[PDB]
């Protein structure tokens, strides 16, 4: 990985080397090695580049809306010094009414991502580490391997389906077939791997007839 | 040149750019060798305990009352149709802050900023008093069932590992609905509800007893008899 | 574009360079009509 760096630092390399050493057993292959690494990268990169984003529009959003208080503090007080020495005053409160509940909801999130990007690289680790290993075992292999490497980081918070999808996708997902249990929902997770093939097994159809549903869209 | 070209067999044929490639499979053993294995993540649907449990706690439902179970579907897809469109119209947010970052004051963009956010606030109250006007409306009228389902998921468990001692004792899981359906079908059970789960119940052990010893060979009847009884009631005998 | 003479070391090559990558191809010397030009001149297109 200090060849997948430049192309704490320590700390996440002998953790790497444990992690690896811990699932040995249950076979582990160089080419998992190699699949985990690629995919820490992927997804290390496209949600900097999505959490970037965020930061630019609610900063834009804050710039904007100070910058339209500041000029609707003092025009309607020029309008009535241009009347003491010799018409947007309705339409302000109106827009006030609403950004009193706007500018209130878009606050915060400035600092919250702010303060989520330091916290990214181990999320990521997380994240990797189930696709590139877990999509075989039985779910409490599951429990007991998120359990350890959750301690192993000491954030005993902080899930991983939140992480990495939304409310919105899980109940358009819902909407065509896909089983609502937690383990249909992390291994439909798991197919977002375009590394390698996935590999289906599935006794009754309906895990396929979701997938051969929501690829309507492409040939 | 610019392109690539991939082996099939004897053919030399284009890789284009686009290709995306699944496979499904009917049966978890067969097949990989050790060698196609490391190149391939494996992906298995299984059914588990909390997932049957809630199946079967929806079979009860829909078979206890269909008017409790409209509703409860009726309810759950308004209550999702709401959260994609709030979704949606909070997704406005971004333009009535930063469309242009000009004039803002002057347009009438703040002026629909203005009943888009009437649009959302209105919405919100909204799913907030169906979101409670659903919660105690649904769990009394689909908590009872549930002690049915619970033990109907501990029998398919229990049946479950009695092929690891004789082959041939592998048991399907469209049967065991079948089963499920059977329950129902032929109870016609006019009493207290609560006096009906323990009668369903009561009438479903005596069904998945007589289908399984239909299948079972004569020397295995009461090892079947054993890890059943140990299986449904853990707690006449103690520990150790 | 690519420019090339006819009595040249490199002529197949980067004839084939020319058809694959979408060149404009001009032929300085040419002392007639070669005999492997006969196909690509007329057309001679099986589909893949």
């Amino acid at each position: 990985p200090e060849m997948l760096f430049s192309e704490v630092d320590p700390d996440f390399l002998k953790s790497f080397l444990l992690i690896h050493e811990s699932c040995k057993a249950y076979g582990a292959t160089p080419s998992q090695y190699m699949t985990f690494l690629h995919v820490y990268s992927a997804i290390s990169s496209s949600k900097k580049k999505e959490l970037l984003k965020r930061q630019s529009h609610l900063q834009a959003g804050v710039s904007k809306l100070n910058e339209a208080k500041a000029l609707v503090d003092e025009l309607n007080r020029k309008a009535g010094e241009q009347s003491v020495l010799l018409e947007t005053i309705k339409a302000a409160e109106v827009l006030i009414n609403q950004l009193d509940r706007e500018h209130k909801r878009w606050n915060a999130q400035v600092v919250e991502i702010t303060e989520e990007l330091a916290t990214l690289p181990k999320r990521a680790q997380l994240a990797a580490a189930f696709i590139t290993y877990l999509s075989a075992a039985p779910e409490s292999l599951r429990k007991t391997c998120l359990e350890e490497w959750t301690k192993s980081a000491g954030l005993e918070k902080f899930d991983l389906r939140r992480f990495l999808c939304t409310e919105s996708e899980q109940l358009i997902w819902k909407s065509e077939g896909l089983p609502s249990d937690d383990l249909s929902i992390e291994n439909a997770l798991v197919i977002l791997q375009s590394r390698v093939c996935p590999f289906l097994i599935d006794p009754s159809s309906q895990a396929t007839e979701w997938l051969k549903t929501h690829l309507k869209d492409s040939r | 040149g610019p392109r690539y070209v991939v082996q099939i067999g004897d053919k030399i044929i284009d890789y284009n750019e686009e290709f995306r490639l699944f496979l499904s499979t009917r049966n978890p053993n067969p097949f990989i060798p050790p060698d196609a294995a490391s190149i391939v993540t494996e992906v298995n649907f299984t059914t588990t305990r909390s997932g049957l449990r809630g199946q079967l706690l929806a079979l009860t439902i829909q078979h206890e009352k269909p008017d409790l179970e409209e509703q409860k579907t009726k309810l759950l897809q308004q209550e999702e149709d709401k959260k994609i469109q709030l979704a949606k119209l909070e997704e406005s947010l971004l333009e009535t802050l930063a469309t242009s970052q000009g004039n803002i004051l002057e347009n009438k963009d703040l002026i629909e900023s203005l009943n888009q956010t009437k649009a959302s606030s209105a919405l919100i109250q909204e799913s907030l008093k169906e979101s409670y006007k659903l919660q105690i409306s649904l769990d009394q009228e689909r908590d009872a069932y549930l002690p049915l389902a619970e033990s109907a998921s501990k029998m398919y468990f229990i049946i479950s590992d009695l092929s690891k001692i004789n082959n041939m004792y592998r048991f399907s899981l469209a049967a065991f609905l079948r089963l499920f359906q059977r329950a129902l079908q032929n109870k016609q059970d006019s009493e207290n509800t609560e006096q009906r789960i323990q009668s369903l119940i009561s009438s479903l052990q005596h069904m998945v007893y007589e289908y399984i010893c239909r299948c079972l060979f004569k020397a295995d009847q009461l090892m079947f008899a054993l890890h059943f009884v140990r299986g449904m009631h853990p707690e006449l005998f103690q520990e150790n | 574009l690519e420019v090339i003479n006819q009595q040249d070391s490199n002529f197949i090559t980067a004839l084939e360079l020319a058809v694959r990558f979408g060149k404009t191809l001009i032929i300085q010397e040419m002392d007639g009509v070669e005999p492997v030009l006969y196909p690509l001149l007329r057309r001679d297109l099986v589909a893949q």
